[PDB]
């Protein structure tokens, strides 16, 4: 993703 | 009309009086006018008569004095020729066609009147010289 | 005439085809392989990279990337390869000639739609395109205007209610659990039985094991008692090399983590409690008619017995006096594609496309306002 | 002025659609009208309108309806009435169109001497007759060697078959002989039995367009006939509205059933079966269907279809009827099954040589193939019923096409055809109290046919103008295309109809709603009925027609699952069934789409050709010889589009005269001041005087073209002049007879 999760 | 004319017309009127009371019927008035040299249409005759009903036209009787204003009112060539040239272009007219149009158009006449007027005026082919017939009937 | 292309990026499998027919004529994994080992032989025709079924055929030597993780496109340079391969190799069609329809999960980052549009207009010169929610397309697929759609593929799980064709955006739930992180859990339990699968190729072996042997327990504790007390439950699978592996409680234990995500260690509750919480976020007048239609979609819902496990525990949550009906057609793996195949063939939908004129006028920002 | 004392006018009447009057007072401009009738009346001019003003009697009864110097419903109806009743003529020309009135009586006119009398003439030469159109076709072909169409239209029973028969009899008589005519005529009882149905208004209505081609060799002798068919009304096979039957063959078959061979088919009575039962009306007055069966089999035998094939056809029709009784029990909202040992399906399999277990499986399931993988999944009772009815329709349409191909095999002959003349029996524009998908398709085909007619007549008028050296821009044109685009364009009525079939939980209610959203204020020809939400109105070329939405989705749905026909193809019990099927997207097409394609193939076949037109009308409801009813005739002149052809012609220049015939009539009119040695310039001077404006009339090379009003006005003034002359003559003649009578009175 951009913050929380990895993608 | 002068006194002489009124006297001649009254005498003629009295010749048409078939009852002796000095009167004619309304329906004879037109006939008397025609006998005196006028050529009014049936419409003109009924108009000067006041568009009479059948009953008074056939049985009401008028003397010369009442007839006279009507004669006055009615009283007060090239078209005739063109009218005949309508039905022609060798200057002739079939007798059958002239008979049909005179007995079926306009103020229709009887077949006997047409036979009477046409007698001796048609040639062997059955053609009428209309200029001669017109001059003849106008003389 | 001219006929829309219909494409679903998903995660894992790509599935693509022409609108107005009944199943996709290209299906292949969205996978890019690059060769890592030293190449010795000279004049072998050795190649930059492989896509889809090529990469899995040769996957011994390769490293396998997935460019889409959790329904987000993480790498674009691979994804352009995957689309290029789909249109030219898989469909053998020039994309100038056909409008294209593209598919996405809800609540994913805005810029995913911008870039996914920009690449389709600028590089392919696709004459018009639309981007549609997976869940919405599953209703067109199953033939309803009403229902709560539970959808899980690889990557993202999401729930959307729809009532007579009005979506209820405040009640959409999304969960990252499904599909890949079941397999990453299955690796870790298989290690407990003495087998170790690390490489990206072994991850594809585990994924095939999962697809063959897993099934959802009707009661998890009863069946764990049975599998402890018995060998009756135990099944064996032959690895590609001909070694043979034998699997007990692990096969039901793996998909149970969909219902108890605490096993992998996520915060949130399982798919049933997000389904019930989603209905709870709907206004009380509709709820009966969402309980009366529940539509499962995408391949992670294919596990045997998952339907009756849902109906059983949702019934236990729900008010007692109501129908709970779970609808799960056997076709459901392709439902999102079939629904987009239906949608793109409607006549009303031909006004809906983003056309190239509109992109030139507005730039890719238009996709937000024109599309859902 | 237009209205005068002693004019005549038409005024409306309930008993006979128009009654005549004389106008008893001249018009004065304003509200009140005094009329005298065939007996005394007063009438209001106001709702402005003035009543249609009657033609002069010299024009009444003329062979050409455009010779009339007023054109109206009443003037046309009167000309046809007097020509039929007094002349006992049945043929009349309107413009290019020939109008044919069914006499229900034999006439001597068809004799071979009259056939030879028509041969080689032009049309204008000779008094109207059906032979004149075939003669024009034949010589147009001889000259210019484009193939020829002759097109015959009107409600069936207006005589379209006998109008074809005489054209065949003409070509066979003139060209020399090859026995086509008798063999083609012998085809009719089968193509009727498969193609004709009862309807609420009618019996033996042909529900399909039948195109016969007559072929010619390089001598222009008859080689042979070819036959094609178009626009089959497939939906009638599975559905009927109240007081309609299915196609005759189903009933003729049912009435056979007790006869020895058909016993093997286990047929019930005519209303045992779902497809025959629905309409209400298994029996017809004056038709013995069991008798007509014999004539059908005999017409098979004379065209060389053996009883081996004949019992195949009747087995297939028993197949369809038994199939219709198959009935589904729903075992879920999403699934259904055929209840065990279902007797209709048992008999259907025993007839068709297929396994009960695979029909029963495939009827309740449908099958989908990914490239690697295939899924077999259930379908609702509603889709199962739809798919069964689509199978029954698809069998029927294939059987019909096979019987047509075998008749083509009988009729074809070896010689390579140099050219053909082709004769089209097709149904006319139609309206009933209730209108439905059948009427919507019939009226759309009749709008394409009307668009051809209207454009061909326009083109011929541009030719006729420049042959007479007149500027085309005077010529006006009228266009169906706004309505055609309304029906068939993208976002049209048929488009959204085919959309609502695929849509999830589409229905007639949401379809009607989609129509009202798309068109209701945005298009001029589409109108919602004031008090209903389930109907719409189309303004057609002839008329406004109100359609109910209620049926269309269940009639327009067609899809056929491949697995069912892939079962039927397997059948090795009897020869014909795989011969029919052996023949992919088309199996998904709706009925409205298959109809629109069949209509495009028809319109291609006609646009290749040069047409000629015949229109037929059925003058009384009850087949009385040489009796006429104005109230049917006014209907059928609309149903044949004649009255819009008349409204088109009455604007512009409907009246045409040759200078010599004009001068022949009107020497009477003009005085010798103005006659010239050029009659043409003479007549130009005459009209320069006697009509105020050239805007009403034009001069060309050989003819004067007048707007509708002008000639009757001239006939007024000519007749009144003629009577003026008569009056003066006859009064003078009578006056001279009074002079003679006065001379007798003196004697
Ligand atoms: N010129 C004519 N001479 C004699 N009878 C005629 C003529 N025109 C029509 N008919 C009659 O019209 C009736 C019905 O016309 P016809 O077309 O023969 O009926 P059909 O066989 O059902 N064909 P159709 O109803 O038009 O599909 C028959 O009884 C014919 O005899
Ligand atoms: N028949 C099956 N049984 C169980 N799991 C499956 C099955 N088929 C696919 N899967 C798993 O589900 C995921 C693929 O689902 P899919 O619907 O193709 O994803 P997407 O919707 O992103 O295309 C993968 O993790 C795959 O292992
Ligand atoms: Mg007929
Ligand atoms: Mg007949």
């Amino acid at each position: 993703w951009x913050a929380x999760c990895p993608a | 009309f002068n006194k002489d004319q009124l006297e001649e017309f009254k005498e003629a009127f009295e010749l048409f009086d078939r009852v002796g009371d000095g009167k004619i019927l309304y329906s004879q008035c037109g006939d008397v006018m025609r006998a005196l040299g006028q050529n009014p249409t049936n419409a003109e005759v009924l108009k000067v008569l006041g568009n009479p009903k059948s009953d008074e036209l056939k049985s009401r009787r008028v003397d010369f004095e009442t007839f006279l204003p009507m004669l006055q009112a009615v009283a007060k060539y090239e078209d005739y020729l063109e009218g005949f040239r309508v039905f022609d272009g060798n200057g002739k007219v079939m007798g059958a066609e002239l008979r049909h149009v005179l007995t079926t158009l306009g103020e229709k006449m009887t077949e006997e009147e047409v036979e009477t007027v046409l007698a001796g005026h048609e040639d062997s082919n059955g053609c009428i010289n209309y200029e001669a017939f017109l001059k003849h009937i106008l003389s | 005439e001219t006929t829309a292309l219909v494409c679903d990026n998903g995660s894992g499998l790509v599935k693509a085809g022409f609108a107005g027919d009944d199943a996709p004529r290209a299906v292949f994994p969205s996978i890019v392989g690059r060769p890592r080992h030293q190449g010795v032989m000279v004049g072998m025709g050795q190649k930059d990279s492989y896509v889809g079924d090529e990469a899995q055929s040769k996957r011994g030597i390769l490293t396998l990337k997935y460019p889409i993780e959790h329904g987000i496109i993480t790498n674009w340079d691979d994804m352009e390869k995957i689309w290029h391969h789909t249109f030219y190799n898989e469909l053998r069609v020039a994309p100038e000639e056909h409008p294209t329809l593209l598919t996405e999960a809800p609540l994913n980052p805005k810029a995913n739609r911008e870039k996914m549009t920009q690449i389709m207009f600028e590089t392919f010169n696709v004459p018009a395109m639309y981007v549609a929610i997976q869940a919405v397309l599953s209703l067109y697929a199953s033939g309803r205007t009403t229902g709560i759609v539970l959808d899980s593929g690889d990557g993202v799980t999401h729930n959307v209610p729809i009532y007579e064709g009005y979506a209820l955006p405040h009640a959409i739930m999304r969960l990252d659990l499904a599909g890949r992180d079941l397999t990453d859990y299955l690796m870790k339990i298989l290690t407990e039985r003495g087998y170790s699968f690390v490489t990206t190729a072994e991850r594809e072996i585990v994924r095939d094991i999962k697809e063959k042997l897993c099934y959802v327990a009707l009661d998890f504790e009863n069946e764990m008692a049975t599998a402890a007390s018995s060998s009756s439950l135990e099944k064996s699978y032959e690895l590609p090399d001909g070694q043979v592996i034998t699997i007990g409680n692990e096969r039901f234990r793996c998909p149970e983590t969909l219902f108890q995500p605490s096993f992998i260690g996520m915060e949130s509750a399982g798919i049933h409690e997000t389904t019930y919480n989603s209905i709870m976020k709907c206004d009380i007048d509709i709820r009966k008619d969402l309980y009366a239609n529940n539509v499962m979609s995408g391949g992670t819902t294919m596990y045997p017995g998952i339907a009756d496990r849902m109906q059983k525990e949702i019934t236990a949550l729900a008010p007692s006096t109501m129908k709970i009906k779970i609808i799960a057609p056997p076709e459901r793996k392709y439902s999102v594609w079939i629904g987009g195949s239906i949608l793109a063939s409607l006549s009303t939908f031909q006004q809906m496309w983003i056309t190239k004129q509109e992109y030139d006028e507005a730039g890719p920002s238009i996709v937000h306002r024109k599309c859902f | 002025e237009l209205y005068t004392k002693y004019a005549r006018v038409w005024i409306p009447d309930p008993e006979e659609v128009w009654k005549s009057a004389e106008l008893l007072k001249d018009y004065k401009p304003d509200k009140v009208l005094q009329l005298r009738l065939e007996k005394d009346l007063e009438y209001c001019l106001d709702p402005k309108e003035l009543p249609p003003l009657r033609n002069p009697d010299i024009l009444v009864g003329e062979n050409d309806l455009t010779a009339l110097s007023y054109l109206h419903e009443p003037a046309v109806l009167h000309n046809l009435k007097v020509r039929f009743i007094d002349s006992k003529l049945i043929y009349t020309y309107c413009g290019i169109v020939l109008v044919a009135i069914n006499p229900y009586e034999q006439l001597p006119i068809y004799g071979e001497d009259i056939i030879n009398a028509y041969s080689g003439q032009n049309m204008g030469d000779m008094d109207p007759h059906i032979f004149a159109v075939a003669e024009e076709a034949y010589k147009q072909m001889a000259r210019d060697e484009r193939n020829q169409s002759i097109i015959v239209s009107g409600e069936s029973g207006a005589g379209k078959t006998v109008s074809a028969k005489y054209a065949m009899r003409y070509f066979a008589t003139v060209s020399g002989s090859a026995n086509v005519e008798e063999k083609v005529l012998a085809s009719n009882p089968i193509m009727e039995s498969i193609g004709n149905a009862k309807t609420t208004r009618n019996d033996n209505s042909s529900r399909f367009g039948k195109y016969i081609e007559i072929g010619f060799d390089k001598r222009y002798r008859i080689i042979g006939a070819n036959m094609r068919t178009y626009l089959l009304e497939k939906s009638r096979v599975v559905f009927q509205a109240e007081e309609e039957r299915n196609y005759h063959i189903f009933y003729q078959l049912c009435a056979s059933a007790a006869l020895p061979e058909f016993k093997t088919l286990r047929l019930g009575n005519a209303n045992y079966f779902h497809y025959t039962k629905q309409g209400g009306s298994p029996v017809i007055d004056g038709i013995d269907d069991a008798k007509e069966m014999v004539n059908t089999r005999q017409a098979c035998t004379l065209l060389g279809i053996s009883d081996s094939y004949q019992m195949g056809i009747f087995r297939i029709l028993a197949g369809i009827l038994h199939l219709g009784n198959v009935e589904f029990a729903s075992r879920d909202s999403d699934s259904c099954a055929i209840p065990p040992k279902h007797d209709p399906l048992t008999i259907f399999c025993d007839l068709m040589g297929v396994d009960y277990e695979e029909m029963a499986h495939w009827l309740c399931h449908r099958k989908l193939a990914t490239a690697t993988e295939t899924y077999i999944k259930p379908i609702s009772k509603l889709h199962a019923i739809n798919a069964r009815d689509a199978l029954a329709k698809h069998i029927y349409a294939n059987l019909f096409n096979w019987i047509v191909d075998h008749v083509n095999k009988a009729l074809h002959s070896t010689v390579k055809q140099h050219s053909f003349i082709g004769v089209l029996d097709i149904y006319g524009f139609e309206t009933f109290e209730i209108n439905s998908f059948e009427q919507f398709c019939i009226n759309y085909a009749n709008e394409k046919l009307q668009q051809q007619f209207n454009m061909h007549v326009f083109k011929l008028e541009q030719e006729e103008y420049m042959k007479e050296q007149i500027p085309w821009t005077l010529i006006d044109f009228y266009d169906n295309q706004p309505c055609i685009n309304l029906i068939e364009a993208k976002m049209g009525v048929l488009d959204l109809l085919d959309e609502e079939c695929k849509m999830p939980k589409g229905s007639d209610d949401t379809w009607a709603q989609k129509l009202y959203n798309t068109h209701l204020n945005k298009c001029a020809l589409f109108e919602k009925p004031r008090l209903s939400n389930k109907a719409f109105i189309i303004k057609h070329f002839a008329d406004k027609v109100e359609y109910q939405c209620e049926g269309f989705l269940e009639k327009n749905k067609d899809t056929v699952y491949e697995e069912q026909i892939k079962v039927l193809k397997s059948s090795k019990k009897f020869k014909l069934l795989p011969e029919l099927f052996q023949d992919s997207k088309e199996h998904k097409k709706t009925v409205g789409h298959q109809f629109r394609n069949s209509l495009h193939l028809l319109m291609e076949t006609l646009n290749a050709t040069t047409p000629h037109y015949v229109r037929c009308i059925k003058p009384n409801d009850f087949k009385f010889p040489f009796t006429f009813d104005e109230k049917r005739a006014v209907q059928q002149l609309r149903a044949c589009g004649v009255l819009e052809t008349i409204r088109i012609s009455a604007a512009g220049f409907p009246s045409r005269w040759t200078y010599q015939e004009f001068f022949s009539r009107y020497r009477v009119l003009m005085k010798q001041k103005d006659v010239l040695s050029d009659r043409k310039q003479t007549c130009k001077n005459v009209l320069e005087k006697l009509i105020l404006d050239k805007d009403k009339y034009q001069f060309g090379k050989t003819k004067i073209f007048f707007r509708a009003g002008q000639v009757a006005y001239l006939e007024k003034i000519r007749a009144d002049k003629l009577r003026a002359a008569c009056i003066r003559i006859q009064k003078t003649i009578r006056g001279w007879l009074m002079r003679k009578k006065y001379m007798r009175m003196r004697r």
